[PDB]
């Protein structure tokens, strides 16, 4: 319930974010892929 | 599997984001009681 | 549809959390006020 | 507004966002069914 | 297509959604320096 | 970065969300009419 605890557990959710983002993004990259080869 | 696959990426993006969210309001509260 | 109906779940998280992230704005900037 | 309003305001928020996540990912799961017979 | 144009329109809100957390978090940040 | 900085990297990425959140608005209606077209 402190202030470093706060600054730890902000800092562990952005770098989660993050990655789910580029997985997204590579992940929308395939998907289009093969809907145009569809 | 792709487009489901990304599904869950969007879903699961949306609640890392609404726990940074609870945060961020934990964060003011803190400040708030310091302040106020 | 079960798609569809997902993706508009989706997207209405999506703007119940812009306004929650307006909210938070608010919050920082009545703090700000508080110090000075 | 009032301190208290916008905590209120928050948890209102904060309470439809969950109930769309929850919506969401009972929807995660009957889809994720459906895709291999599919 | 319409579908994963719209996974695309999604994750597009939610990256924009981050920068703007980013931002609030540096707000939280500036004024947690200050009451310390 | 400055407060007057941040004010406009704000208003600057809440319009964005807002103009992305139209323009997926207008994607879900024509997704919901396609769908139920086919």
């Amino acid at each position: 319930t402190t202030w470093e605890a706060w600054d730890r557990a902000i800092a562990e959710y952005a770098a989660r974010i993050e990655a789910l983002i580029r997985a997204a993004q590579e992940q929308q990259e395939k998907n289009e892929a093969a809907l145009r080869e569809l | 599997s792709g487009i489901v696959q990304q599904q869950n990426n969007l879903l699961r993006a949306i609640e890392a984001q609404q726990h940074l969210l609870q945060l961020t309001v934990w964060g003011i509260k803190q400040l708030q009681a310091r302040i106020l």
